[PDB]
Parts: structure tokens; sequence; C-alpha cells
């Protein structure tokens, strides 16, 4: 089976400047190699076919060569609509193998997370659950540690995370923590807090509350 | 410009089988093969299978026969993907897509030009379960500077996705939907914030607006500060 | 003075739908020494015999020749409804004719082997409405419409093949599809003749032997 390398896996870029993604065949493919854009949520769109042909509409600021194994995506400019995911693939032999992908971010500023928390809501509690929520809002870079502790006993095993896509329009990502622990549980302690550990923090920053 | 579009999400148990299906609107499939390619959530893209309407011809990927089957309806211009023995592995996006040009070996091998809108299959032992919908009331924990932070929590709730708005749509600056996670349970549960001026925690209403369509659920839920 | 099979014994033979024609006239054949250089594994002839069509004299003879896989022998008959007869390769009605199905021994080392064997699977014309199919069945003494659309090794099994038509030929598009079978330890062919007799100009004529 052709085994298509694609890298970088991810890159970082401001809007305007060269981008360059590569993409190895584990064999010779001559010319059958097609480019893909694909935005979250939707369905992946071609962008190169051929190695080098353009698809009809698609901005000539996208550029493929290559020939054989090796191969290159070139973006010249990048525009706002530029920052995707992009997927190589082979169209030589079966199975048709796609590479691994190249997720393109928009470089930006260093920006500290707004750190806040939330009690579980009353209607929560009287069905016997508790769910503390902490927020990381409007952070850059992406990368960011948050802990729960409670009674100042580092939790483990009983949160779960999220972080939205990059905004559009900022460049920044957002993170949603949720501690969920019973009804009794939850009353027989004091003091809930998340820590977060992010770049743009000089230290590592405690938002907390007490049961009341 | 014909299109491709195909049948709507499935949710089923696992050991079981699917059926999706992928119709030619606006035109027709002509002399062009139909592959298919599905997406695992946060995973890339892998080929399935293919398929030669005029001749009926299928082609699969080694890695699903035998759990594969492609056909195509030539009078209704209707290609079919049939996935069985499902695992939970198999939860994912299954797109349809047009062989617009071939490559140096053949035809029914290529560059996909036209894709479907795709179609969400969820392989789980979980039952359809509407979501409960709790208020994250702003306060002083949750103010920074004129700025308050307040939101609906989306708990337990199967399968995705859910749909969030603020206001019925009025409100959507500062708004973020963070993706859904999956709960040790198999419900998955998400959260939705929005960030306001903390002037107006006082006057104005905010209005969760959840949306559940697999279990034909609708809530709105009214969040107000707590003390 | 003698008839000359030396290109068959020289290059890789293409497939059956892509069969190399030889056209004899006014020449003397050995046929037992050319089936001595290989191992027959079947002889079948129509309206002659295998041992009169090495002994008679004809107006012309035509040899065809073509890398073909031992399994399929039943699929190289006319009585078969097989895409081999229908796409491929169809020999004459009105002329006696003979097939021979042969593997290559390893000591005859001038014959090379093809990457593998491969042949047409379906062809036909798919016309101007989008709808409407017209099956090209492969003629007695011709090649396939689509031997122009298919490669001469077919890369892939059940490849798919398709070429747009200009509206002087026809318009619409010419299709068609292809089988791989993969490749003996040995080289296996089919060896087509056709004779045709005359009235005075019966020329290819057996080598007969003297002292
Ligand atoms: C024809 O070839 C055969 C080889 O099997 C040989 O025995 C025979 O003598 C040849 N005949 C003539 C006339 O050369
Ligand atoms: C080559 O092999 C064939 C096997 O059918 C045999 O009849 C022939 O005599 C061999 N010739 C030589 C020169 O070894």
């Amino acid at each position: 089976d052709i085994q298509l390398t694609q890298s970088p896996s991810s890159l970082s870029a401001s809007v305007g400047d060269r981008v360059t993604i590569t993409c190895r065949a584990s064999q010779g493919i001559r010319n059958d190699l097609g480019w893909y854009q694909q935005k979250p949520g939707k369905a992946p769109k071609l962008l190169i076919y051929a190695a080098s042909s353009l698809q009809s509409g698609v901005p000539s600021r996208f550029s493929g060569s290559g020939s054989g194994t090796d191969f290159t995506l070139t973006i010249s400019s990048l525009q706002p609509e530029d920052f995707a995911t992009y997927y190589c693939q082979q169209l030589n032999s079966y199975p048709l193998t796609f590479g691994g992908g190249t997720k393109v971010e928009i470089k930006r500023t260093v920006a500290a997370p707004s750190v806040f928390i939330f009690p579980p809501s009353d209607e929560q509690l009287k069905s016997g659950t508790a769910s503390v929520v902490c927020l990381l809002n409007n952070f850059y870079p992406r990368e960011a540690k948050v802990q729960w502790k409670v009674d100042n006993a580092l939790q483990s095993g009983n949160s779960q995370e999220s972080v939205t896509e990059q905004d559009s329009k900022d460049s920044t990502y957002s993170l949603s923590s949720t501690l969920t622990l019973s009804k009794a549980d939850y009353e027989k302690h004091k003091v809930y807090a998340c820590e977060v550990t992010h770049q743009g923090l000089s230290s590592p920053v405690t938002k907390s509350f007490n049961r009341g | 410009q014909v299109q491709l579009v195909q049948s709507g999400a499935e949710v089923k148990k696992p050991g079981s089988s699917v059926k999706v299906s992928c119709k030619a609107s606006g035109g027709t499939f002509s002399s062009y093969a139909i592959s298919w390619v599905r997406q695992a959530p946060g995973q890339g893209l892998e080929w399935m299978g293919g398929i030669i309407p005029i001749f009926g011809t299928a082609s699969y990927a080694q890695k699903f026969q035998g759990r594969v089957t492609i056909t195509a309806d030539k009078s209704t211009s209707t290609a079919y993907m049939e996935l069985s023995s499902l695992r939970s592995e198999d939860t994912a996006v299954y797109y349809c897509a047009r062989v617009g040009y071939c490559s140096s070996t053949s035809c029914n091998r290529g560059a996909f030009d036209i894709w479907g809108q795709g179609t969400m299959v969820t392989v789980s032992s979980a039952s359809t379960k509407g979501p409960s919908v709790f208020p994250l009331a702003p306060s002083s924990k949750s103010t920074s500077g004129g700025t308050a932070a307040l939101g609906c929590l989306v708990k337990d709730y199967f399968p995705e996705p859910v749909t969030v708005s603020w206001n019925s749509g009025a409100l959507t600056s500062g708004v973020h939907t963070f993706p859904a996670v999956l709960q040790s349970s198999g419900l998955y549960s998400l959260s939705s914030v929005v960030t306001v001026p903390s002037s107006s925690l006082g006057t104005q209403t905010y209005i969760c607006n959840v949306n559940h369509k697999p279990s034909n659920t609708k809530v709105d839920k009214k969040v107000e500060p707590k003390s | 003075v003698e008839c000359d099979f030396s290109p068959l014994l020289s290059g890789t033979p293409p497939q059956v739908y892509n069969f190399k024609r030889l056209v004899f006239t006014n020449c003397n054949y050995n046929l037992t020494k050319l089936l001595s250089l290989f191992s027959v594994n079947d002889f079948t002839c129509s309206q002659i015999s295998p041992a009169a069509i090495a002994s008679n004299c004809y107006s012309s003879l035509i040899l065809d020749y073509f890398s073909y896989p031992l399994s399929m022998k039943s699929d190289l008959s006319v009585s078969s409804a097989g895409p081999i007869s229908q796409f491929n390769y169809k020999q004459s009605f009105s002329n006696p004719t003979c097939l021979i199905l042969a593997t290559v021994p390893h000591n005859l080392t001038t014959i090379t082997k093809p990457l593998k064997y491969s042949y047409i699977n379906k062809c036909s014309r798919f016309l101007s409405d989008d709808r409407t199919e017209v099956p090209q069945l492969v003629n007695a003494n011709q090649y396939s419409p689509c031997v122009s659309i298919v490669p001469s090794t077919v890369w892939e099994d059940g490849d798919y093949y398709r070429k747009q038509l200009s509206p002087l030929e026809g318009g619409g598009w010419l299709v068609a599809s292809g089988s791989t079978v993969a490749m003996t330890e040995q080289l296996q062919m089919g060896f087509g003749i056709t004779v045709q007799y005359g009235t005075d100009t019966n020329s290819v004529c057996p080598k007969l032997e003297f002292a």
C-alpha cells in the first residue's frame, strides 16, 4: 500500500506570508496526487488535481508541484479564508490513501486567558449531581493546563475539557472544563478551585469559591 | 453543477448495520464513478470504496471488505453504502464524492471534485436521550472589569449534535459554544458561554436556546445572576 | 519460400484484446516445429482437424497470438457468452479455424512475460442522452472499439475507462472496464489460426521433407 507522509502536521502563520506543505509517497505515483482543503464541520474541497492542475474557481495563490515521490502544496500569500486543514491524496493505486493532514492556524501575540468559575446551579444540585465549570476565555496559544483542587486536594479523573476552534477574528482560543461530583460528595467539601497554567501568565492563577 | 445529496444522520447499536444514500441532485451520474470516504471525530480522511454506476463494478478498501457493500441505482442515479457489524470505531461522518478527474491509471480512481454534505453515523450502546439544561449564573467570580461571563450547561444527552443560540439569534456577540465531550456514561455534554457588559445584569434577559433534534427536544433556560 | 513465425518468438506477447496478427501467403510452413517449442495444453479446431491444418495448402494463413491464462479455456469459445468472445477476441465463422492453448517452457527465454494477464470485461457506448447504454460487441477478425481507451496492461482489477466522443464520432461517451488475472509461473498463451481456401492461389503449403 502506498503510504503518504504529510509534513508538517501543523503550522502557525500570519495573513500574507508564504506557507509550504510537503507530501511524500512511499513509492512513485507520477503526477497522481490531489490536494484538499477542509473547514471544521464541512466537507473537504478539491484544490488541486494531477499534482499541479488548479480546480476551477480555486484562487491562483494555491500552487502544487512535484512528480514521482516528493510533492509540495505552496500557498503564496495567506488569506483569512485559507486557514484550515489541508489533506494530501494519492490517485495512483488502491487503496486511495490520504495524507495525515496539515492544520494551518493563525499566528498572533501571546494572550493571557480570562479565567472565570461557575458554581453548580440549584437546579442541578436538586437532581443529585454537582457540576462546576471553569472558563478560560480568549487566550493564545491554545496550549494550556487546567487543574481542579477540592479543599486544596488535586483532583483527577472527574473533569473533562474542550477547546473551541481558533476564532477567525481575534485568533484566540477558549477552554471549558467541567468538574462533576455527586450531591453528597459536593456537600462534603468546602473550597472548589481550578488552577490555570498558561504562557501568558507569569504564574499559575487560581479562581475559587466556597459553598455559600 | 450537479449536487450530491446524502441521507440524514444515523444512530445505531453495536453489531447492527447502516445504509447511507447518495443521490445526484440537479443532474446525473453520467459516466462518473462514485467513491465513499469516512472521517472519525478529530481524525483524518479515509477511503472505503467506490463504484462505477454504469457497470455496477465496485471496489473496496481491504480494511472493510466483508462488512461493506456499495451499490448504485442507475435509474435514479443514487449510490448506496451499506456498513454492517457496526462497531463504536465506526462512529464517523460518511461522505460520497464524484471522481471528476481521471488519474493516469483509470477513471474510477482520481480526484474527488464534488462532495456530498456528509452523513453522521453514531455507533454506541447508549440510547437517545434529551439534555438537561442548567444555567451558568454570572457573578463576581465571573466578572472582570465591566464584562461578565454567563452561560448554559447542556448535560447528559445522546447523540450528537445539539445547537444552542442566545435570545433566539439576537445575541451573537462574544458567544462561545464549546465542542461536546463524551462522558464515561456514553452521554455527551457541552457548555455555551457569552461575555456581556456587567451593567446589563440588572435589566437584560439572557435565555439559552438549546436544540436537540435527535430527541425532538427544545429547552429554553433563562440565566439570572446568583446572590 | 518458408513461412516465418519469428515475430511470435520474440518480445512480450500482447493481451487478448490486442492480439497480434500474422498473415501468410506464398510460403511453406512447419506447424509441428512451431508447436514443439511450446507445451501445447489444448488443441481444438472448427471445420477442420489439428492433423489436417498442419498438412493442407491454403490461399492465406492467419495466425493470432496473445498472452492468455490456461484457466479461462472455456471462455475462449464462442459457444460461451463470456466477455472474451463478446468484447475481446472472436474468430471467423465462414472459415476453418483452430485454437491452441500453450505454455512457454523455461528454455524459451526470448519470449518475455507481461506484468499480468488482463482482458476487457465491459465495452459500451454511453449516448449523449445520459441514459441509453450500447454494448459494443467485437466482430470477427477485428479489435474492440475500446482498445483505444483500454491500456495494453490493466493496472488494477475492475478499472474504469471513459472517453468523451465528439459530435462527428457520434457524441456521448466511449466507456469500458477491464479485469486482471495474476501472472502464472510460466507464461501461458493462446493461438488463433484461420485458413482460407481458394482456387489457384493455394500457395501456403506444409513444408515437405526430403532426403
Ligand atoms: C518440421 O519440424 C519437426 C520438428 O518437430 C521435424 O521433425 C521435421 O523434420 C520438420 N519438417 C521439415 C520438412 O523440416
Ligand atoms: C526445451 O523444452 C521443451 C519442453 O517442451 C523440449 O521439448 C525441448 O526439447 C527443449 N529444448 C532444448 C534445446 O532444451
